[PDB]
């Protein structure tokens, strides 16, 4: 469960990259698509997985889409996350280890970008963040 | 494991740019902060009541330039991986017992450590021969069933 | 979350057992110690960690002690298990792969003895129970 | 690894035991059920929106037999798990990339299903044999990365 403070790192981060979030996005997804080759099954049926690609680019700025809105949703993440659940957790069945995956990426990312944002708290807050938006995706499961 | 010469290079040429003793202890700091249940396996390391008593913590800086100096015992022997750490493995799982996706977690903030230290020059090829490095020594310290 | 027919099939489950739940606490502690040896670390302090020995037994009572306060407060197991949550996650640091270890060894102990009771479905809700267990005691980690 | 006789013994009895047909498509389907998102890996196997459609699916009745004969194939070469499954490992890891985490839930439910069956007779010990069993099989199915 994410205390105050974490929500306030959470969210004060998410200001920090508003100009980079679409982009931030589409390279996290390069890396996901690069380093864990598991995950391209997902996202064969484009017509380009390279990290620079029209593709990649759109559903980048569709990812960050739907972290602003568990920012905006982010007292009650199962309740507000509800139908991107039942598109990950039900429609796609996504292997629910493919979100940590995700946040590792985007975390990464955003540490090669901010590093001065990472210390080891702010940090903690991050990954308590994706970890309660990956159980809020996975409510739709079973 | 078969090495291309850029996850070859790429690995070497990671390392070469660490300071061992200041990714080291960022690192172990990192992973007991973030994933406080991992400072039980650490029980006489000395105080961990606290992020700020991690982060001062004599005893958790000298163990994660031990980590990191066992890493780079990875990389001198890059086609001996498995062998070079048995040992390692059987006190980690055998004598510690320490669950396997620990490893995985301290695996994932030494990434974002050195994520955070090189930036744009740590890429999506350049993490990719990184995270084949760690899985692959990972495995190796994992409890060996062959 | 759990559906109502998965806190239905649970209180079933748990009112079927009534009569034997500090055995089948004790077997299933004893499974876990044997099978999954990396657990005795917890419980060394005790001088017969063998199963069928009083420490097995007394601890075996207690954990299922547990789960029907679970049971009990199955609408909300934040809150209702919050005190062993303290206990588990924040003083014992519990490595959290070991409370799926426990849950386990539950289940098949149960499965031994109330096998027309593990149709599919029904191992579906009790799965979901364990996890919403495991889940409520990794409260107070971080 | 090195089994004991009863451990031998043990593994040996339990799969006389068991029907490769009935037990294979129980688990299986189990499988499928308990963790929905396991189906994903089969996609072309039929009707599977609901558990009384996998329940009654032929397909999975067929490969679930399929995998407990592969299992077999373990059981009659106990010492030589990991070269008897060099290439389902390739199949399940790198052809199919299957996340690691389902061998483990597939073990889980299979282990149900033979706890079920058994009853008494499956107790501690021989469920600690029977994980240790399976512990081998699932690291051999994995990724090989030595
Ligand atoms: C941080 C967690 C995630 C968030 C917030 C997220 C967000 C979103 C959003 C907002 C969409 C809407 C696009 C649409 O309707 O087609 C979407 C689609 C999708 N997601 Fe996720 N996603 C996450 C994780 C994942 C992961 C780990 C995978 C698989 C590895 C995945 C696979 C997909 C796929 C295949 C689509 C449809 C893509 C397309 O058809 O272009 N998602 N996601
Ligand atoms: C890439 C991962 C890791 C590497 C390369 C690594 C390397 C090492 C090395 C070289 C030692 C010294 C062993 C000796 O004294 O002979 C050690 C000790 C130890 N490691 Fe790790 N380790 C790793 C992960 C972990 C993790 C994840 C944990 C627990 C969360 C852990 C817990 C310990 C403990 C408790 C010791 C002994 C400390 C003592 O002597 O008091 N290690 N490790
Ligand atoms: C559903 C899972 C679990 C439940 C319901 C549960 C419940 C309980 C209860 C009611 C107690 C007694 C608290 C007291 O003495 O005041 C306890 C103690 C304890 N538990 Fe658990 N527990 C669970 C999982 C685990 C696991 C997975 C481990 C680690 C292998 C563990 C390790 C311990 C230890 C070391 C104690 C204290 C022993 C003692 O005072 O004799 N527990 N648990
Ligand atoms: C105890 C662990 C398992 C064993 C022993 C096992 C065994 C097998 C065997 C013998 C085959 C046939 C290979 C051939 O054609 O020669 C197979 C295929 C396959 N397995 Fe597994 N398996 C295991 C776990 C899993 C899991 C957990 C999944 C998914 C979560 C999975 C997914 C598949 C798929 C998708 C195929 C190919 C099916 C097709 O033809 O479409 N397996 N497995």
């Amino acid at each position: 469960s994410l205390s105050s403070k974490d929500k306030d790192a959470v969210k004060a981060l998410w200001g920090k990259i508003a100009d980079k979030a679409e982009e931030i996005g589409a390279d996290a997804l390069g890396r996901m698509l690069a380093v864990y080759p598991q995950t391209k099954t997902y996202f064969s049926h484009w017509k380009d997985l390279s990290p620079g690609s029209a593709p990649v680019n759109k559903h980048g700025k569709t990812i960050m889409g739907g972290l602003v809105d568990a920012v905006a949703s982010i007292d009650d993440l199962n309740a507000g996350l509800l139908a991107l659940s039942e598109l990950h957790a039900f429609t796609l069945r996504v292997d629910p280890a493919n979100f940590k995956i995700l946040s590792h990426c985007i975390l990464v990312q955003l540490a090669v970008k901010f590093p001065k944002d990472f210390t080891p708290e702010v940090h903690l807050s991050y990954d308590k963040f994706f970890s309660a938006v990956a159980r809020a995706l996975a409510e739709k499961y079973r | 494991v078969v090495w291309t010469d850029f996850e070859r290079a790429t690995i070497a040429d990671i390392f070469s740019k660490l300071d061992y003793e200041a990714v080291g202890g960022a690192t172990l700091a990192r992973c007991l902060i973030v994933y406080p249940w991992t400072q039980r396996y650490f029980g006489n390391f000395g105080n961990l009541y606290n992020a700020a008593a991690i982060m001062g913590n004599p005893m958790i800086a000298k163990h994660g330039t031990t980590i990191l100096h066992g890493l780079d015992r990875a990389v001198k022997n890059m086609d001996n991986i498995k062998a070079t750490y048995a040992e390692l493995s059987v006190l980690h799982s055998e004598k510690l017992h320490v669950d396997p996706d620990n490893f995985k977690l301290l695996s994932d903030c030494l990434t974002i450590v050195v994520a955070a230290q090189l930036g744009k020059a740590f890429s999506g090829e350049v993490q990719a021969a990184f995270q084949k490095f760690l899985s692959v020594v990972v495995s190796a310290l994992g409890k060996q069933y062959h």
